[PDB]
RNA sequence: UCCUCCUAAAGAGUAACGGAGGAGCACGAAGGUUGGCUAAUCCUGGUCGGACAUCAGGAGGUUAGUGCAAUGGCAUAAGCC
RNA sequence: UUACGACCAGGGCUACACACGUGCUACAAUGGCGCAUACAAAGAGAAGCGACCUCGCGAGAGCAAGCGGACCUCAUAAAGUGCGUCGUAGUCCGGAUUGGAGUCUGCAACUCGACUCCAUGAAGUCGGAAUCGCUAGUAAUCGUGGAUCAGAAUGCCACGG
RNA sequence: GGGUGAUUAGCUCAGCUGGGAGAGCACCUCCCUAACAAGGAGGGGGUCGGCGGUUCGAUCCCGUCAUCACCCACCA
């Protein structure tokens, strides 16, 4: 569904995560990279992701590692 | 019996030292088993209660006493005296025979069985259990049954505490959790 | 007991596919041959297998063949 | 007759498909691994072979384990807060189909 | 016309277009005896089964029940088999 | 006309109590599923079609000829026939919907791709009033191709049985 | 002041000393129609006035109050 080899992540979002574990837990990371998957070294972070109009924050949990950030940010609001 | 002397040796020797009892009359013993099955749906027709009584008598070597509703409840749409369940009391030799032939070849046959609750004691040392499926006893041949009418066991013992009931019942290798 | 209102009781000897054969008194009428008895059902080894869940970064780590 | 539940009256390949978790090819693989003829029925099988069938089925997640496994999957997604989980909660299609006119299966029988 | 309570003033009785309710039957068992038995309600554990069904043990002690009003009575049960 | 013009990222055009139009697949035995085998036409291809072979249960991946094509590839046509089974059951009909495992293309498949494998097996047992097409290689049915297109037809445009 | 009756779908009304609770037209969708009407197919509705009560059941049975509809208030 993604590829045989080489899981995908945007470079800018990878760099912000490495800077996070270097500087520890910090303020939420505001990113628009709804396509980049989750790595284990993002767990414990409260990164915020775009939903088209606002950055909805998502607190990364152990389970959410095989998914993508946009999977936890709905786009269209209904009722 | 098969398990009576087993108990009278191993469990008595264990519980004489476990609780520093001064007499063999003090170590708790199991006194009866009550196999209950409240059919509930026999208000529709008596055939269900007769079938359930047949299954209960097959499971335990005794005719089941038919229990009728004690008081009328409008919620359940029954009135006083409606035959509504079947019940068997097992004591002594039949008690021990059923106990062994349960804890040997009926609990293992429970679908997705991983252990019976150990905290399910009423506070007076007596234990209770539900089976949800009568076919778990070997006596049901699948060629004369109609439904999966569940069943209830109540092991009534003379223990005066949940710790005492658990201690008595574990020595028989009770598949707890 | 109540003198022939109760079903028959015979000392049958029920057998199992993995040994586990014993002399029992029951109202069956034929020695049914069943699967594992209490002596072989995995509630002594299967306790390790009872906790069958665990490891999601493991799944992530195995997919990382790159 | 065993395999947790009862397979009845059918060819061993297709009777075994009644096992929740065994379909056409898994049943073919089981009968291949048990050395049982495909074309024969469940009433012509010896008790000395059904035990092998129980062994063969034991190498697969089946009714009790499978339905728990599926329930864990859906609940883990529902509790996850992800889009697939949200669609599971609200009852809407998850694979990404239309909801404008179709999706009567997931939505259920029509109601105004 | 009849029954129950109050008015009715601790024996009986006691009126009003005084205050409240019922009856004009039922039952060959719901009568007679001889055995046996003891409720309502709540708590705990128990398969569908819950506020409440049947089960087990604990409290409780007649708050239950009586063919039908109300009063009086009923464990030696007059209650249930 | 320092924005109704311009650039970028994300989102939306894919929503979903419902209603309608046009379709595809079925509700089976004039059939489903296995094994064997026959007969097309038309068309497209150079950052393209991609033999053979090897590895994959498969989608395919590696190596790699040939072909600007009556030469090579896409490309074994399918309904058909022969044999066997299934014996009228919501089934060996139906193939939805969900859960895993994956392949590809693409910078990137979460919103929101296609495809393969394992598991699941939902409605549906021929359709109310009404209503549509068709006069002969026509209706009905069966498969194939092309345009658009990195990927994405149950639509469209073509071809033959 | 005294007496009687009625209360059931949005409207007008039927409803067994018990039994989802029914009819017309209203409402919903779909047909028909250029489009509406009319016509045809399918469908949904309910405080049975409200706490109450002998009951295997209270809609119809059971005192009552709430409201609207009547009737009587004569000799005086
Ligand atoms: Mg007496
Ligand atoms: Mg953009
Ligand atoms: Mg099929
Ligand atoms: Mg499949
Ligand atoms: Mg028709």
């Amino acid at each position: 569904r993604s590829l045989k080899k080489g899981p995908f992540i945007d470079l800018h979002l990878l760099k912000k995560v490495e800077k996070a574990v270097e500087s520890g837990d910090k303020k939420p990371l505001r990113t628009w990279s709804r396509r980049s998957t989750i790595f284990p070294n993002m767990i414990g972070l409260t990164i915020a992701v775009h939903n088209g109009r606002q950055h909805v924050p998502v607190f990364v949990t152990d389970e959410m590692v095989g998914h993508k950030l946009g999977e936890f940010a709905p786009t269209r609001t209904y009722r | 019996a098969k398990l009576h002397d087993y108990y009278k040796d191993e469990v008595v020797k264990k519980l004489m030292t476990e609780f520093n009892y001064n007499s063999v009359m003090q170590v708790p013993r199991v006194e009866k088993i009550t196999l209950n099955m409240g059919v509930g749906e026999a208000i529709a027709d008596k055939k269900l209660l007769d079938n359930a009584a047949a299954d209960l008598a097959a499971i335990s070597g005794q005719k089941p006493l038919i229990t009728k509703a004690r008081k009328s409840v409008a919620g359940f749409k029954i009135r006083q005296g409606y035959p509504i369940g079947c019940k068997v009391t097992l004591r002594g030799e039949r008690m021990w025979e059923f106990f062994e032939r349960l804890i040997t070849i009926a609990v293992p046959r429970i679908r997705d069985f991983r252990g019976l609750s150990a905290k399910s004691f009423d506070g007076r040392g007596n234990y209770s259990m539900g089976v949800r499926e009568q076919i778990i006893f070997p006596e049901i041949d699948y060629d004369k049954v109609d439904r999966v009418r569940g069943l209830d066991i109540t092991i009534t013992t003379t223990a005066k505490s949940d710790e005492e009931g658990r201690a008595l019942l574990a020595a028989f290798d009770f598949p707890f959790r | 007991m109540k003198k022939d209102i109760h079903p028959k009781y015979e000392e049958i000897t029920a057998s199992c596919s993995c040994g586990n054969v014993m002399k029992i008194r029951s109202t069956v009428g034929h020695d049914l041959n069943l699967d594992v008895c209490s002596k072989c059902h995995p509630f002594f080894t299967g306790k390790q297998r009872d906790v069958a869940t665990g490891g999601r970064v493991d799944r992530f780590n195995k997919r990382f063949n790159i | 007759i065993a395999g947790i539940n009862i397979p009845d009256h059918k060819h061993a390949v297709i009777a075994l498909t009644s096992i929740y978790g065994v379909g056409k090819t898994r049943s073919k693989a089981i009968l291949a691994a048990a050395g049982i003829a495909e074309d024969v029925k469940i009433s012509e099988l010896s008790e000395g072979q059904i035990d092998t069938l129980r062994d063969e089925v034991a190498k697969f997640v089946v009714e009790g384990d499978l339905r728990r496994e599926i329930s864990m999957s859906i609940k883990r997604l529902m509790d996850l807060g992800c889009y697939r989980g949200l669609r599971h909660r609200r009852g809407l299609p998850v694979r990404g189909q239309r909801t404008k006119t179709n999706a009567r299966t997931r939505k259920g029988p029509r109601k105004p």
